RNA sequence: CCCGUCGCUAGUACCGAUUGAAUGGCUUAGUGAGGCCUCAGGAUCUGCUUAGAGAAGGGGGCAACUCCAUCUCAGAGCGGA
RNA sequence: GAUGAUUCAUAAUAACUUUUCGAAUCGCAUGGCCUUGUGCUGGCGAUGGUUCAUUCAAAUUUCUGCCCUAUCAACUUUCGAUGGUAGGAUAGUGGCCUACCAUGGUUUCAACGGGUAACGGGGAAUAAGGGUUCGAUUCCGGAGAGGGAGCCUGAGAAACG
RNA sequence: UAUCUGGUUGAUCCUGCCAGUAGUCAUAUGCUUGUCUCAAAGAUUAAGCCAUGCAUGUCUAAGUAUAAGCAAUUUAUACAGUGAAACUGCGAAUGGCUCAUUAAAUCAGUUAUCGUUUAUUUGAUAGUUCCUUUACUACAUGGUAUAACUGUGGUAAUUCU
């Protein structure tokens, strides 16, 4: 009531930060960014809950007003500041460049990646329309404005920005053929090639999707973000590829690695 | 459908001017909109002199949300009508089914003309009144 | 007596409860917004008053023993340079800075001086965020209006070659 | 005070219901402005968000349009002569939107001169060039110029004086006038 | 085969003539605090328009007469808060 | 250009405004080029600021779903009850309120009334299967600050440290 | 973990209830009580009443400092280190507590805003104002206050002034 809230519990913080049930009453709510909270991780779970890099969250401000950390290329000395998808966190000291992509499982992997890689990310445009003095611009899914785009980038799309400046250097469309990455639902993680999708006019488009082992799923176009061609990507996949082995196939694997 | 101008105001289509210095066939300036979602406007509303502010056709309401289907129950009010949407509602315990129904008031617009015993689909728009929220698109039945 | 000041305006001698705001005297509000329902005494002078307040607008014959014998003087100094240029009666291009009145303390037998900051004073700083602020809003208009040429070129050759194919077809 | 929610009246049943809930600020109501003509003042209104609000109390002048001749001019209200939803406010003189009153016309008759140079009722070679070039255009209507011989004309306001501050209108044309000159010239 | 009237003891509810006091939701008529919006009101404070009158200093007299004046008396005003 | 769909985004014209905003702000570093003036020029920030988008929200809102009771069968409607037209007020939609008009709206498929030792849900206990009883209480939503009503400030309160 | 048994008769078979039997993040109470881990706890009656204390404040290189504060200098006769007060700015609308009210109300799942407000965050974004536009002027920078302070006081008393 009468405003909006500042605290967030623990057992309400979403569930793929993997906080341990014990050990507070609280999590660290997000503050307000370019994610929304949900499907946002702050730096300071980052940092201390899966790099092992602090063991407070006291060392997690140490380590962020040194402006150590630099996430997308500004440096956010913010401890709850909400890093995405497909956002970039580059550590100088030790020269380290991670970017947020989901594991198979649904939850933000460690996905080390290089120095050239580093200099980029995509962006899923969510509304094309015309500004002021007619100019128009895009909105990507972490709310980056980009002014005077290409005419032919409708909505859907990924775009490759370029996070020295904040311009496009290309982008990928929407049809079938397409390698999309799962960013939502019960799929999430899992990367497959679209097949096609369906207009269902009223709402909540459907689109069909199958991954390399033939398996197919369909998700809803809220949660779909294409990253490429069939073959190449437009980043580095993290382990396991979205591949989404059973149980019965995954201990299978396990016992032969133990 | 005997006059238009009933009201002490005079009714007319917002920001639609007639401009009184041209002289041109198609006597009045009738802005009209296709309401979506496959429904079909009307020819009535198309050619016709009716005002009708809450109009899907040529009044200012949009159809977004739910698309439902009654029967008419009711046309005693101006404009408006009730429906009778008619369900099963299932119990676990005995594990079957009971008769229930609900009420739903619904604007139609002088496009459409429903008697009692008529099958409406009707679209969900903005609170019209303070009840109806739902309004006539479609009357295919007799 | 009871201790309530007089209100200016009030106009009848006997006390009356009024609903105080800020900016307002007999009143000083411990948070923003606040109102406050407070007893208070009228301006006209009756019996009933402990203390008068006078203040002497005109100086009599004789010399009163407390009041036009002694002085304070008044704490301090103005600050703001302008205020300088004012109180000395000075001109524009006078380098007030020596104008500063400086009080001498001795914590011990070290004596120094201790000015007052000059504000709103014209300094090489000043000069150079003013440059900075008129060189960026220049800056930005020219990148908007490359950005604008480009875009229209841009659409200029879509336009071109959307024809072309269009002159492609058609036979 | 005013409170603009729907819990405390009876349900389409015709129930009552009880008392959910105090009566919240963000469902508030707020009284009048009543409009009057003459020696404007215009009082300012905190509302939601900052977003300040103008309630005119006594406005003076309008701007009003000439839809047909796709101008406006600043013009003094004479006074209010129909409103369809009450007779008090005809009578009171109160303007709100909806309102038809009387305007000055002077401006509109100085722009009709000095753009068609034909006078309404009853020197230069540019301005010779371009009176000729419109001409066919200087016919307007028979309604409106024998306002402009008797100097009022019939406007409709088309603003919200209680919420913008001001008092706009247009001229009333064609069958609205009509209309309008039926309701007016009824007994 | 131990109960229908009448009788003893204990308990439990009911009807109570009783014009007895105590609560409370509504409701009839009459008043109605407070803030808020509004019609006025104008303690006070202040900014500029005249310069008639009142102590010293320059351009002609190096002897009443023309500009700044330290400040009021105020009327020939406009405001604002 | 977009949408299933708009009088949408955006642009243009004519005016309006009691005239909004369009940097008289702060810290470090102190370079560059000169006809050498305390000349011109210039870095990284901090705070503020109009509009749009974003995020954290809010306010309304659609569909369906609630315990016992008919020793509650008719309820609502001059004082809004159901709808229509205009206005007003609101952040906005709407009987939300006013003016005029029409006579509607709910109900045995249980309306309306009464009772609850009734905050709702995730859930708990006990159960072969089906169930029955509970949920003031670790999370989510609501409400309240002795009882009522009114308001200031503020983006946000009908706020009770 | 799909189970029953005692009691109507002189005996019998039934209907049928009473009684036993097992559990309870159901309470209470009696008797008894060595150790380790873990843990609810003024809900029910009285959303009855409260002595006392605490629970909301806040400073950076970066809004204002002549504390008649403390320090040591040696850059610096305008300031420049640390730092009370006070002004300004934010925050105090979150959290915590309770369950009185409330029965299509709250709530739950599912929709909508093409029907609206949104501090903050993040990304974009403002050559047009010399308002009569040859100076009527300050743009190498314009005007007032006022707090803290200093001093004189009132009231039995207050976070009064
Ligand atoms: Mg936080
Ligand atoms: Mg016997
Ligand atoms: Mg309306
Ligand atoms: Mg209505
Ligand atoms: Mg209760
Ligand atoms: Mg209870
Ligand atoms: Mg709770
Ligand atoms: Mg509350
Ligand atoms: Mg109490
Ligand atoms: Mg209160
Ligand atoms: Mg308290
Ligand atoms: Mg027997
Ligand atoms: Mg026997
Ligand atoms: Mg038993
Ligand atoms: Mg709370
Ligand atoms: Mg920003």
């Amino acid at each position: 009531a009468r405003g909006p809230k500042k605290h967030l519990k623990r057992l309400a913080a979403p569930h793929h930060w993997l906080l341990d049930k014990l050990s507070g009453c609280y999590a660290p709510r997000p503050s307000a960014g370019p994610h929304k909270l949900r499907e946002s991780l702050p730096l300071i779970v980052f940092l201390r809950n899966r790099l092992k890099y602090a063991l407070n969250g006291r060392e997690v401000k140490a380590i962020l007003m040194q402006r150590h950390v630099k996430v997308d290329g500004k440096v956010r000395t913010d401890t709850t500041y909400p890093a995405g998808f497909m956002d970039v966190i580059t550590l100088d000291a030790t020269n380290e460049n991670f970017r947020l992509v989901y594991d198979v499982k649904g939850r933000f992997a460690v996905h080390r990646i290089t120095d050239e890689e580093a200099s980029y990310k995509l962006g899923k445009v969510k509304k094309v329309q015309l500004g002021k003095k007619g100019v128009p611009y895009v909105v990507t899914h972490d709310g980056r404005t980009i002014r005077y785009p290409d005419p032919n980038i409708k909505v859907n799309d990924t775009v490759k920005i370029d996070l020295a400046s904040g311009k496009i250097t290309d982008f990928i469309k929407f049809d079938a053929g397409k390698l999309v990455y799962v960013t939502g639902g019960r799929n999430l993680g899992r990367i497959g090639t679209i097949v096609h999708k369906e207009r269902h006019d009223g709402g909540f488009d459907l689109v069909h999707i199958k991954d390399s082992l033939d398996n197919t799923f369909v998700t809803r176009l809220n949660n779909v973000f294409v990253i490429g061609e069939q073959g190449k990507p437009y980043i580095s996949l993290p382990k396991g590829k979205g591949i989404k082995l059973s149980i019965a196939e995954e201990r299978d694997r396990r016992r032969a690695q133990q | 459908e005997l006059t238009v101008q009933s009201e002490r105001a005079f009714q007319k289509q917002p920001h639609i001017f007639n401009n009184p210095k041209v002289k041109t066939s198609k006597r009045t300036k009738r802005w009209y909109k296709n309401a979506g979602l496959g429904f079909k406007t009307p020819k009535t509303a198309i050619e016709g002199s009716y005002i009708d502010k809450k109009c899907p056709f040529t009044g200012l309401v949009s159809i977004r949300g739910k698309i439902l289907t009654g029967t008419v129950v009711s046309t005693k009010m101006h404009r408006t009508i009730v429906i009778r949407r008619a369900y099963l509602h299932y119990i676990p315990k005995y594990n079957r089914y009971e008769k229930r129904h609900k009420n739903v008031p619904v604007h139609v617009s002088p496009a459409f003309r429903v008697q009692v015993g008529d099958i409406v689909t009707v679209g969900q728009c903005r609170p019209i009144s303070k009840t109806v929220r739902f309004n006539v698109v479609k009357v295919s039945a007799a | 007596k009871q201790g309530f000041p007089m209100k200016q305006g009030v106009l009848l001698p006997t006390r009356i409860k009024l609903l105080l705001t800020k900016n307002v005297s007999c009143y000083r509000p411990r948070r923003d917004g606040e109102r406050k329902r407070k007893s208070v005494r009228g301006a006209i002078v009756g019996p009933d008053l402990a203390v008068l307040a006078l203040v002497i607008v005109k100086k009599g014959e004789q010399e009163l023993e407390g009041l036009t014998d002694t002085t304070v003087p008044k704490r301090l100094g103005p600050k703001r340079a302008n205020n300088i240029r004012k109180f000395f009666g000075l001109s524009k291009e006078d380098d007030v800075r020596d104008f500063v009145i400086r009080r001498e303390v001795t914590k011990g037998e070290k004596t120094y001086t201790k000015a007052p900051k000059i504000q709103r004073l014209v300094t090489p700083q000043r000069l150079q965020r003013k440059r900075h602020q008129r060189a960026l809003k220049v800056r930005n208009a020219q990148a908007q209006r490359e950005a604008a040429a480009e875009y229209a070129q841009l659409l200029a050759k879509r336009l071109s070659e959307r024809k072309a194919e269009k002159a492609e077809i058609r036979k | 005070g005013i409170s603009r929610d729907s819990r405390h009246k009876r349900s389409a049943t015709g129930a009552k219901r009880a008392q959910f809930r105090k009566k919240r600020k963000f469902e508030l109501g707020r009284q009048p402005a009543n409009t009057k003509i003459g020696a404007k003042r215009i009082h300012s209104v905190r509302t939601r968000g900052g977003n300040k609000k103008y309630r005119a109390l006594r406005i003076e002048t309008g701007n009003f349009s000439w839809a047909s001749e796709g101008i406006s001019k600043k013009t003094r209200i004479a006074g209010v002569v129909y409103h369809p939803s009450n007779n008090e406010l005809v009578r009171t003189n109160t303007l709100t939107k909806a309102a038809i009153v009387q305007i000055d016309a002077t401006p509109f008759r100085q722009w009709f001169e000095a753009h068609y140079g034909q006078t309404l009722g009853k020197k230069s070679k540019n301005a010779e060039r371009k009176w000729a070039a419109r001409a066919a255009s200087a016919k307007i209507e028979s309604s409106v110029e024998s306002q402009f011989s008797a100097g009022r004309l019939y406007a409709c306001i088309s603003s919200r004086p209680g919420q913008s501050g001001r008092c706009d209108g247009y001229i009333l044309e064609g069958e609205e006038l009509a209309f309008y000159l039926r309701r007016l010239t009824a007994k």
